């Protein structure tokens, strides 16, 4: 239950209004206990439940301690940190857990914990910027050999969680509007609301000012120094939502001086906190020891609303903080951990805006260059884009230091209702956005071997994959050379999902070497999807249509799952007529052959535009606008076309496309799923296209009970999780959105040897292989320039 | 998917405060949907959620329906119910489904809407008293052939869950003496909070006269009486909380004439019900509807707690007639009893002078059900104690169709009570102290050893271990028992201590052939 | 005066409304509807709890969507 004492709203609740001088709240916080428990983990037995946080209590008890972080950090820190040769390490049976425990708990307090009761030996110097690895031999010198592969980094924003608690700390303005902005739309405040009711933007603030003066308050013990008196008329953490406390009338404030300048620094908070709880090492005052609680408390419960609200401060987070990740990247150590890295990041619209952030980026990385090659450059400071590439293009990649290859990743929205087509405001925006990026590349043509790859990463019913096959192929003849989607990841029904990953292989230009994002679609075990869900669900019509055209195509070629090929296109042909309201015949091949032409481009002439216009001016896109044209025109079949152009711009097709219909859960049974999954494999296996894995730490599916049942292990071959039949693919290695605080991929590269080792009984020299081949994979299909 | 819809805390918490003026709510229980699904199915996809809600609107937006309990109940009503030759019954295939929403949802008000909106043929007269069963020849047949057997019918408490909410209506003070004195222990503290936080006991009696009241507004609706017009002056749902409203300073309270004379029973629940939904087949405003969604609301919150206290003054308010029936409820419709060998399980009580009140009750109850049923001249047409029933009910041969009875006292058990160097001692004595007068009134009338046939611990495994028990029942023996029950194995540490508690009960125990054991989940 | 005398030929009369008495950018049929929208809702309160009262809404939640509209078009420094 030592899980349920840091990240608990009740908790939180029960405590920051309970006044400091009175004590006894051991009946408080375990009624809290079991509540926040239960609110979090379901399924846990009460007997077990009280059984278990009455250990903790005797546990206590027979260390002689008082109830509080400075006690439950203590168990933990006994628990999970070990020391070994590296310093302060986790160890191997119990990573497992620890990764379920990081996405409720920031690490930086238990290493703290563990420092000052548990050091290292001869107090070697110890420097903590990264999240604790366990240590395996067998794996350790595989990356000091081969260097990790990443393939999928944010750089947008920081380096991990916990660090971004810190800013919110620094930017205590900022942090508020960003919520408060955020809290406008309804979604954030469903999701905050689903984290914790009792949340305004008016506490938002109130919340974190408290942490703040907590934080401030308690660097006066950590410094050794005496209070400065107004704590006499210190009764509740409320007082701590103003910044001035008054005593005897006489002006007051809770900011204090810090040894370092940067008080909030990594460094400030670890050299606070270790200084802190070596002062607490026998015992602690109450009001002070709650006042630590608070701040935890308010810390995780920052982290959980930042991870879940992740699935202004962008701005001023987005300038020369790259440098700090790719040395977090690099790691400790003359060489880097990570060889080939491919940080995403998110284009905009306006060029000023662009140019601002693409600068950014080179220049932090040769500045991270500039500290490891001791060498002399052209420009000592380059301060601008040209002097950045002219410097970079006098560094070999020997093996060393890290490789960076930007890859900008579109934003897919919701369709806007209107304009003849379904996305034309999105539409606009991707090729407004993209206008910028080619004319901007052209400029500075010696971009083209750093921006490598195009991505689009915002979910998947907000927009068919389909709609980016003009807005790639233009920018293939603009030099970019390296297409990848994220795709597959979320959908409204398995058999749908496999659709939609079959959408990208089929209609987006994907040439050989190319890679996928997070297709989960093909990776669930349709048993294991099938878990706690509705007897029927729901989605929508024109998505359910597409369904079964593709059900159709991929069966009927099946000799022995015929009847559910049967079925579906017959029942496709009646949906037909719901949707487009015909009265005449539309067979099975000719629906084929009207959604086989929705890749085109809306605005092409003679397709949406009226055929006798203008010819436009020899832009990059008059050969999507006229290929679009004249493949339609010819074939001597335009029964297909007419079809086409009431499925865009049509007022009743529209309307009756974004009616939802209900759907059986086991529309087809078990096997019949398999047989759809291992069809994508033989055509993209076929096409040779990898596929980008997230961290399997990611507990975001909500379907796997544990780790030991992600469907990474189906793909890699494992026997006892390998479905008969399945083609092998090539799997990436990436690290997005883990969803805990403080991650990485090493952590993620271990957590996936720990899980062969010991779930699957595999020997370290076969499980390292296993998990090589994925390491490998993402140095195959890398997007550096050769 | 409207499990939530129609059972949850947080809607009801929008619902009640929110004015009555407004209509434009469709808003606020799609957010508090999503809370409450999210809350209760973590599992769960928002995706999912999203898109089963986005339809759930359009199906009633398509029929030309408005959101609100009266539309949902259609939906649910036609969606598993469906008129068969027993009359309304439930789809095979959605029965599993149809199960899992009895945990949350009580039927009564979906046996109403589809009743109204789909009346059965022939217009034959249909009273409910007994939950809906699918159905299926075979299975019919054999019942019919072979009556079934129940061998675990706590007596004690109500026939079910669904009737004993009107009983906490018909009793509203009496309900909250009794929620307040469970409330001081902290596991009754931390459950009432678990199912619905923060629930201070005057809420639940505020929720309770606020149902109350709905009833008695909602069944001048019902009834086509014109309203009493000072519903005006309530703009708040909170106004009901104090059963008494102020209109142009004067005291006008909510109760009116019911023409049922029991206005609080199951007759009186549909009678009402079947009314109120027949008069807004068409048209319904948004207040009044939103009225009947708190009122649902409301008996779902409390079911919800109710069925959860289980794992006095409200029991012994009457004490006579909820016997009858249950008897009556076990006997099912029709000529012929459906249950055969049945035995109930009832908590003894410390108090010598209470066993002749409940063994005379449960015996009368089961007389009067038999000479219901079996004409014949009885020794006393009202027996009025103990000696009298055991008189009447030798004089009865068992032919098989008719529910029989062997009453089963199933012992109680309490948190472990430190003191005097050995671990149970005040717990025991009591057992020892109740099972005294089980066995004294035993031997005072003899003809008991009849219907006084097993004995049963069944509280829990880890307050006392079943070897404890191991004397009590075997005196129990030598007083001419003549059966022993256990219940073992309901929540254990670990996997393999649940095995070694049912152990310690075979070995230890006076267990002869025969012996039946109880929940052996382990 | 004379408006007491009116609410006191069953007309209705609007509370006397000052444009002096107002934000000097806000136009004063913007306060002309929000105070008669005072004294309809009123009216519903009362006439609340009937199938007509449902019926009364509905146009009244037309005639203020409808007349937001126009404010667009006015309110605009320049049309879109």
């Amino acid at each position: 239950m030592e899980r349920f004492l840091l990240n608990s709203t009740v908790l939180l609740y029960r405590l920051s209004t309970v006044s400091l001088d009175e004590v006894s709240l051991d009946e408080r916080v375990e009624s809290s206990v079991f509540l926040a428990q239960y609110e979090q983990a379901r399924s846990l037995p009460d007997h077990v439940a009280k059984s278990a946080w009455s250990y903790l209590v005797q546990q206590i008890k027979q260390r002689n301690m008082k109830l509080g972080p400075v006690a439950i950090l203590r168990l933990i820190a006994e628990k999970f940190i070990k020391n070994e040769k590296g310093g302060p390490k986790i160890d191997l049976p119990m990573f497992s857990e620890w990764q379920t425990l990081m996405s409720r708990v920031s690490c930086l307090p238990i290493i703290a914990c563990h420092q000052v009761f548990n050091p290292g030996p001869a107090s070697q110097e110890y420097s903590f910027r990264w999240p604790l690895y366990p240590y395996h031999p067998t794996v350790e010198d595989y990356i000091t050999r081969e260097c990790l592969h990443e393939t999928h980094q944010h750089l947008n924003g920081s380096t991990s969680a916990e660090e971004c608690w810190l800013d919110a700390l620094k930017h205590p303005e900022a942090c508020l509007r960003d919520f408060e902005k955020g809290w406008a739309s309804q979604e954030m405040k469903q999701l905050c609301a689903q984290i914790d009711p009792s949340l305004t933007p008016r506490i938002f603030k109130d919340r974190l000012q408290i942490a703040c003066n907590i934080r401030e308050i308690l660097c006066r013990v950590a410094q050794g120094v005496e209070l400065p008196e107004w704590i006499a008329s210190m009764q509740n953490p409320q007082q701590l939502a103003n910044s001035t406390i008054l005593h005897n009338g006489r002006e007051y404030g809770f900011a204090t001086v810090w040894p370092i300048d940067d008080k909030y620094s990594q460094e400030s908070e670890f050299c606070w906190l270790t200084g802190l709880l070596e002062k607490w090492r026998f015992n602690a005052p109450e009001g002070l020891e709650r006042l630590l609680w608070i701040y935890l408390l308010i810390q995780n419960q920052y982290l959980t609303l930042l991870v879940q609200r992740d699935d202004t401060e962008l701005r001023e987070e987005t300038e020369k903080s790259y440098l700090s990740r790719f040395k977090h990247a690099h790691g400790a150590g003359v060489y880097s951990q990570v060889r080939y890295l491919e940080g995403r990041f998110a284009p905009k619209s306006d060029p000023n805006k662009m140019q601002k952030l693409l600068f950014s980026v080179l220049r932090g990385y040769w500045e991270y260059l500039s500290a490891h090659m001791s060498m002399e450059w052209v420009h000592e400071k380059p301060l601008t884009i040209s002097q950045v590439l002219d410097n970079l293009e006098l560094v070999e990649p020997h093996g060393k230091c890290v490789e960076l290859a930007l890859v900008p990743h579109f934003i897919k929205r919701k369709p806007k209702n209107g304009e003849a087509y379904p996305h034309a405001l999105l539409f606009k925006d991707l090729k407004n956005q993209a206008a910028i990026l080619m004319d901007m590349l052209k400029s500075e043509p010696r971009l083209t071997g750093w921006i490598r790859g195009v991505d689009a990463a915002a979910n998947e019913m907000h927009a068919p994959p389909e709609l980016f096959c003009p807005l790639f192929r233009v920018l293939a003849k603009s030099g970019i050379a390296h297409f990848t989607y994220h795709v597959g990841e979320d959908f409204p029904h398995l058999i749908s999902g496999i659709r939609s990953i079959d959408d990208a292989l089929r209609f987006l230009p994907l040439r050989n070497g190319d890679r996928l994002g997070h297709c989960t679609a093909i990776g669930i075990t349709p048993s294991i999807w099938k878990r706690s869900l509705p007897l029927s669900l729901s989605m929508t019509k024109e998505t359910r249509l597409l369904d079964l055209v593709f059900i159709w195509r991929e069966l009927r070629s099946h000799p022995e799952l015929l009847r559910y090929a049967s079925d579906a296109a017959i029942e496709a042909v009646r949906l037909a007529h719901k949707v487009f309201s015909l009265e005449e015949e539309v067979s099975i091949t000719t629906l084929d052959q009207v959604f086989e032409m929705r890749g085109l481009l809306a605005e092409s002439e003679g397709l949406l535009s009226e055929l006798n216009e203008p010819l436009k001016p020899k832009s990059l896109w008059l050969e999507e606008y006229e290929r679009a044209r004249e493949l339609v025109k010819t074939t001597g079949m335009k029964r297909p076309l007419k079809l086409y152009k009431q499925w865009l711009t049509s007022d009743n097709v529209r309307k009756q496309r974004a009616e939802y219909v209900e759907v059986a859960l086991e529309y087809l049974p078990d096997e019949a799923v398999v047989a759809l999954q291992q069809a994508v494999m033989a055509k993209m296996a076929d096409r040779n296209i990898a596929i980008e894995c997230p961290p399997t730490s990611n507990t975001r599916i909500s379907q796997y009970r544990n780790v030991s049942e992600h469907h990474i292990f189906r793909w890699m071959g494992l026997p006892g999780e390998a479905i008969e039949g399945d083609v092998p693919m090539s799997i990436c290695l990436g690290s997005d959105d883990p969803g805990i605080f403080a991650a990485d991929l090493k952590s993620e590269f271990y957590h996936l040897f720990v899980v062969l080792t010991r779930k699957f009984g595999l020997s370290p020299a076969d499980a390292l292989r296993k998990v090589a081949e994925v390491n490998e994979n993402g140095r195959i299909y890398r997007f550096h320039d050769v | 998917m409207e499990r939530f819809l129609l059972n949850s805390t947080v809607l009801l918490y929008r619902l009640s405060t929110v004015s009555l003026d407004e209509v434009s709510l469709d808003e606020r229980v799609e957010s508090s949907v999503f809370l409450a699904q999210y809350e209760q199915a973590r599992s769960l996809p928002d995706h999912v959620a999203k898109s089963a809600w986005s339809y759930l609107v359009q199906q009633i937006k398509q029929r030309n329906m408005k959101l609100g309990p009266v539309a949902i109940l259609r939906l649910i009503a036609e969606k598993f119910i469906k008129n068969e030759k027993g009359g309304p019954k439930i789809d095979l295939p959605m029965f599993s489904e149809w199960q899992t929403l009895m945990s949350r949802v009580s039927c009564l008000p979906i046996i109403a809407c589809h009743q109204v909106f789909n009346p059965g043929p022939a217009s034959q007269e249909y009273s409910f008293r007994w939950p809906l069963y699918p159905y299926h020849p075979t299975v019919e047949d054999y019942i019919t052939r072979e009556c079934l057997h129940e061998t675990h019918q706590h007596l004690n408490g109500s026939t079910s869950a669904e009737e004993c909410w009107l009983d906490a209506l018909k009793h509203p003070e009496a309900c909250l003496r009794d929620f307040e004195k469970g409330w001081a222990s902290q596991e009754m503290k931390q459950l009432c909070a678990q199912i619905d936080p923060s629930l201070t006991p005057r809420i639940f009696k505020d929720r309770l006269q606020i149902a109350c009241n709905i009833r008695e507004i909602l069944c001048r609706v019902a009834q086509g009486v014109e309203l009493p017009e000072w519903i005006a002056s309530m703009q708040n749902p909170q106004q009901l909380a104090n059963s008494t409203i102020l209109h142009n300073g004067r005291e006008y309270g909510f109760a009116t004439v019911w023409p049922i004379d029991d206005k609080y029973s199951q007759e009186s629940e549909f009678c009402w019900l079947t009314g109120l939904l027949e008069k807004w087949r068409f048209n319904a405003p948004e207040g009044l509807e939103r009225l009947l969604w708190i009122y649902l609301l409301i008996q779902n919150q409390y079911l919800t707690l109710l069925v959860q206290r289980d794992d006095m003054t409200e029991l012994r308010e009457e004490t006579e007639k909820s016997y009858l029936s249950r008897f009556k409820h076990a006997h099912g419709a029709g000529v012929y009893s459906q249950v055969r060998y049945l035995e109930g399980r009832f908590a003894p009580k410390s108090d010598p002078n209470k066993m002749q009140k409940l063994l005379f009750s449960v015996l009368r109850g089961y007389w009067e059900y038999l000479s219901a049923h079996m004409s014949m001249e009885w020794v006393h047409e009202k027996p009025l104690t103990i000696s009298q029933v055991l008189d009447n009910l030798e004089l009865v041969e068992p032919h098989g169709k008719c529910v029989e009875l062997a009453l089963v006292p199933h012992f109680i058990k309490r948190k472990p009570k430190n003191g005097e160097a050995y671990p149970h001692a005040l717990l025991f004595k009591d057992l020892k102290n109740q099972a005294a007068i089980l066995m004294d009134m035993l031997k005072s009338e003899p003809r008991l050893t009849g219907w006084i046939r097993g004995v049963d611990a069944a509280a829990n495994e880890m307050h006392a271990p079943p070897e404890l028990f191991c004397p009590l029942f075997r005196v129990l023996a030598k007083s001419g028992i003549a059966h022993f029950t256990y219940h073992v194995g309901e929540d254990f540490p670990h996997l393999i201590s649940g095995i070694r508690s049912i152990d310690d009960a075979l070995r230890f125990l006076p267990l002869r052939n025969g012996d039946r054991l109880g929940h052996c989940t382990a | 005066s004379v408006v007491k005398s009116l609410n006191s030929v069953n007309i209705k009369c609007l509370p006397t409304i000052d444009p002096t008495k107002l934000p000097r950018h806000e136009p004063i049929l913007v306060t002309v509807t929000a105070r008669l929208n005072k004294m309809v809702s009123d009216k519903l309160k009362g006439y609340w709890a009937s199938n007509d009262y449902r019926k009364q809404k509905e146009q009244w939640q037309n005639h203020l969507a409808q007349l937001q509209r126009g404010l667009h078009l006015l309110t605009d420094k320049e049309y879109k």
